[PDB]
RNA sequence: ACGAUCAACUUAGAACUGGUACGGACAAGGGGAAUCUGACUGUCUAAUUAAAACAUAGCAUUGCGAUGGUCAGAAAGUGAUG
RNA sequence: UGGCUCCGGUGCGCUUGUGACGGCCCGUGAAAAUCCACAGGAAGGAAUAGUUUUCAUGCCAGGUCGUACUGAUAACCGCAG
RNA sequence: UAGUCGAUCCUAAGAGAUGGGGAAGCUCCGUUUCAAAGGCCUGAUUUUAUGCAGGCCACCAUCGAAAGGGAAUCCGGUUAAGAUUCCGGAACCUGGAUAUGGAUUCUUCACGGUAACGUAACUGAAUGUGGAGACGUCGGCGCGAGCCCUGGGAGGAGUUAUC
């Protein structure tokens, strides 16, 4: 559905996680869209929701925790927030978005 | 290795205290010396003191919970009967 | 209690008017390893604290103790 | 002879309650304007232990509605009560587990406690550690509710009385054996002064009616009637059955 | 070895009446009341102990300059910065977000 | 995209500046010698102008409405920007990197940016930039 | 992977030797097979009883939903549990 | 009247103070005075000089009562050294 | 022989007035209680002495710990007997006064640092909030102090029949 996707993108695409980094990225523009986990604090949220509508950036949110998104991206430790920068062959940015 | 056959942390009473009172009070210190899931941070780092209170260690959160593990079997249903009651009042 | 590195911070303190007595002490103190050479410490007694001035180099000293004024009373030693 | 155990219960000399480490009294907020007409929220800084109950605290700080300052208030916490959530007072509250409701805007099955008995005594009922009213009932004319009581005592109170949503922290506080004396020793050294019990057969006919013999036996029947003088109260009192109790649960 | 004595009158091991012992310029062991150890200013919202203000015992803290009482921010010597930090976001955020709050209801209730 | 163009309000979320809102006159999204990261130099006020009312006579307006103002050079991780937004061409081209250390011309700086907020404090246009973000 | 160089004691073994001694003084468990009894740690008859007695955790019963159950007060616009 | 009063080293050492931890709990282990800080913005203050004693210095004053000695096989209680 | 030690001040478990309620009464209950339970800073001054025109705030006796909480000192000397008290020197705290500098200011109530924060100073009332006072016990680890042990060196005493 969504996972694979990601996997797709992980693997044939660029990405960025964490949290600072999404926002430098996110400031110069260059941040197609962010995957907000779900457990994330609420102000944490709110800051990253405010940042998109000045770039006009495309939020997803995901259903789980940051765990979940963790192992969904490929990774074994926990992201919060997860941006990506680049599609590679799917079209995340344009199917539901 | 594993030191104790059968016993574990009970096994600080010793031979005192029958068997089945260091059976049921194993049973508890299992669940009450553990360390559970915080479910904001997503840490694997709660832990206890003063029953009833589970203070994550970073987080700085703490739980109002069951009295040896974080919520209990018959409090963790009454959320979900809130869950279908809260439902009614809009549709 | 206080010590004082400047020269011109000591020779204000000495025209401050409650600064009634001062005094010179001569200390026979080594250098680096080898010699024997002569320390002096110029102590004057303001009505809170007792300030000092540590003078290693003589060839400063004996122009300082020219320069105080004559109306301060010096005990020597 | 002598003046018996639970008649020296009574004059409360050395057996009055050990309230120091107490953080205060436990109850809800004032029911005042806000309270009975909208909602009014306050914000969980603290849950706390409290010396002597099994239950926790917890002291969520409201906004003095009428001179400008913060009032502190100590309610026993819901089980499931993380501190920062926003607890709602109120008529017009939502439905969620650590906010305080009218009785009368709840549906039933509801799993309510620390509800009152008469609106505005501020928490009376199901206030221990793992207990829950549930409302089984409403009866809209003369605004009453219909609740069934930890005890399993069915009792109709008023519609304006407040409840907060959920069960009580600290559940399955005795499902844990006490082993040791000790223990026990510090679980009433912070209650008041009722341990150790000494049976009242071991004793003399001066300290108790159970008291003396040349066997350790009772005596006369141990069951007291309900009308008896204060100072022979001291066996069952009242039994209107006794024995190992036989029946299955769930009764009509 | 030199052993040695309290100098008040108060002759019990409390919290009040410890002891070192110093060298004195006669030569002898000698005995110093030493006061109980200061502790440092906390933040009041994540305790943790904030920075920038000398640890003091509380009627110290009025023979102190004001700088070593204080560091300069908004809400300075009170709490630290973090929680500052915290509460310019959250409270920038809501009063942007309030403003939403002021632009949905201009035109659902003027749709109905 | 680029939302950090030269004429945004941001909030300062750190330092002795912080909660006070300011423009950005000036960015640095590449960086500099000094400062290794992305930078901005910054134009905003110190003491807010407080509420006047109807009924203060005009002298005890001007001490009510008095602005102190700051230049600064600021991370990007240390401002909130917001979509709001502050016309910056009477000063664009007097605060700069040149503007900076020897400070006698920080002073210069301050005083027509001390200017220019008053200026833009009659006539009300901006009106959210000068009151006081309570936190 | 070395060279220089410096302080600690702990452990293991080998010879040699003593009028076969050597934890040389001091210090310092007697042990086993069972029965009756109380489970235990604990407590009391301070000036004859320290126990199998009392307590204990454990089990079970009874009363009571506060205009309440148990109890105090000579009363009270009283009080203990609270 | 003179000299010297100097240079070092080690530690499962003893005692003591503390820092960060870790175990314990159906025990989670005082209160008030006192002092400080921040938020807030009343009020007051410019320069021919008004503001500043939570900056440096200076000045003045700190009353009452106890204070000796033993604290024990002779100073206390046990009739008594 | 005390500004610095303690008592003094604070509250603890508790005691105990006032308002009230009993009791024939001696006295009993209760302590914030069915009580109209008091002070605080600015203006009015140049009848005004410090009253009055307001703006506020409401706690609500008092006692109770020379082992708990707490503002402030040490060294050396000294007597037949006193010393953290006296004497010499060196400090610190609280309260009150006023000046001299320095600082700020026509950007009237400071600047620097990206920041964490720093600078000898660098207005701020009512009201509110936060911190300190404020804290169990056990275990090992780190650091520090004093004692102990030890080396070289600079003195004085003892041993020497031998070493």
């Amino acid at each position: 559905s969504i996972n694979q996707k990601l996997a797709l993108v992980i693997k044939s695409g660029k990405y960025t996680l964490g949290y600072k980094s999404t926002v430098k990225s996110l400031r110069q523009g260059k941040s197609k869209l962010i995957i907000i986990a779900a457990n994330t604090p609420v102000l944490r949220k709110s800051e990253l929701e405010y940042y998109a509508m000045l770039s006009k950036t495309k939020v997803y949110y995901f259903q789980g925790g940051n765990n979940e998104l963790g192992t969904a991206v490929g990774k074994l430790f926990r992201v919060g927030v997860v941006s990506i920068l680049e599609a590679g062959d799917s079209d995340i940015l344009t199917t539901l978005a | 290795a594993k030191r104790t056959k059968k016993v574990g942390i009970t096994g600080k009473y010793g031979v005192r205290y029958g068997s089945s009172l260091r059976r049921q009070v194993k049973k508890l210190e299992i669940q009450q010396h553990a360390r559970y899931d915080c479910s904001f941070c997503g840490k694997k780092t709660v832990k206890r003191g003063a029953a009833g209170i589970w203070t994550c260690s970073c987080c700085k959160k703490t739980v109002a919970g069951g009295a040896y593990t974080v919520s209990t079997a018959a409090a963790a249903t009454v959320r979900s009967t809130i869950r279908r009651l809260r439902e009614m009042v809009e549709a | 209690a206080r010590e004082i590195t400047d020269i011109k911070q000591f020779l204000e303190l000495t025209r401050r008017a409650d600064v009634k007595t001062a005094t010179v002490k001569i200390n026979k103190k080594l250098n680096k390893a080898g010699k024997p050479f002569r320390q002096t410490k110029f102590k004057v007694r303001g009505s809170s604290s007792l300030y000092t001035l540590v003078i290693n180099d003589a060839g400063k000293a004996k122009k300082l103790i020219q320069s105080l004024p004559p109306t301060l009373k010096v005990n020597r030693l | 002879g002598r003046v018996i155990r639970n008649q020296r219960k009574g004059a409360g000399s050395i057996f009055t309650s050990h309230t120091r480490l107490r953080q205060g009294a436990a109850k809800l907020r004032t029911l005042d304007y806000a309270e009975r007409h909208g909602y009014i929220r306050g914000i969980v800084k603290q849950i706390v232990h409290d010396s002597g109950r099994g239950a926790p605290l917890a002291k969520v700080v409201f906004r003095d509605p009428y001179k400008y300052r913060l009032r502190e208030e100590i309610f026993i916490a819901n089980e499931g009560v993380h501190t920062g959530q926003f607890i709602y007072a109120g008529k017009k509250a939502s439905l969620n587990v650590g906010n305080v409701l009218p009785l009368g805007s709840v549906p039933e099955g509801t799993i309510v406690s620390n509800v009152e008995e008469k609106p505005g005594d501020r928490g009376a009922l199901a206030r221990a550690s793992g207990n829950y009213v549930i409302i089984i009932g409403h009866n809209p004319d003369e605004n009453k509710t219909r609740v069934r009581l930890p005890s399993g005592a069915k009792k109709v109170i008023s519609s304006d009385a407040r409840g907060v949503i959920g069960v009580i922290a600290g559940g399955g506080r005795v499902d844990k054996p006490l082993l040791k004396a000790g223990r026990a020793f510090h679980k009433y050294r912070l209650k008041r002064n009722s341990w150790p019990k000494t049976r009242g057969v071991a004793m003399n006919p001066v300290d108790h009616p159970h008291g003396g013999g040349n066997h350790q036996h009772i005596g006369k029947a141990s069951t007291i009637s309900r009308g008896a003088v204060s100072g022979q109260k001291a066996g069952l009192i009242a039994a209107r059955r006794t024995g190992l109790l036989r029946g299955s649960q769930k009764t009509q | 070895a030199q052993r040695v004595t309290f100098r008040r009158r108060n002759p019990y091991n409390t919290r009040s009446n410890k002891i070192k012992v110093v060298k004195t310029p006669g030569g002898i062991l000698r005995a110093q009341h030493v006061k109980k150890l200061a502790t440092r200013p906390k933040c009041g919202d994540c305790g943790s102990a904030l920075q920038g203000i000398s640890t003091l015992r509380p009627r110290q803290y009025a023979t102190v300059s004001k700088t070593h009482k204080t560091v300069s921010r908004a809400y300075g010597g009170s709490r630290c910065a973090n929680c500052v930090k915290e509460r310019i976001i959250r409270a920038f955020l809501i009063e942007e977000q309030k403003i939403v709050k002021k632009v949905v209801k201009e035109q659902t209730e003027a749709a109905k | 995209a680029k939302f950090l163009k030269a004429g945004k309000v941001a909030v300062v979320v750190r330092g002795r500046y912080a909660g006070k809102k300011v423009v950005i006159v000036k960015p640095h999204d590449e960086g500099s010698k000094s400062h290794p990261f992305g930078h901005a130099l910054v134009a905003g006020i110190e003491r807010y102008p407080l509420k006047v009312t109807k009924k203060h006579g005009a002298k005890k307006v001007a001490k009510r409405t008095k602005i102190k103002p700051f230049i600064k050079v600021v991370n990007y991780n240390h401002l909130l920007p917001t979509r709001y937004t502050l016309d910056v061409e009477a000063f664009k081209s007097v605060v700069s990197t040149e503007t900076f250390e020897q400070p006698s011309q920080r002073e210069e700086a301050k005083k027509v940016v001390k200017k220019a907020f008053e200026e833009r404090h009659q006539a009300g246009k901006n009106q959210w930039f000068f009151s006081k973000l309570r936190f």
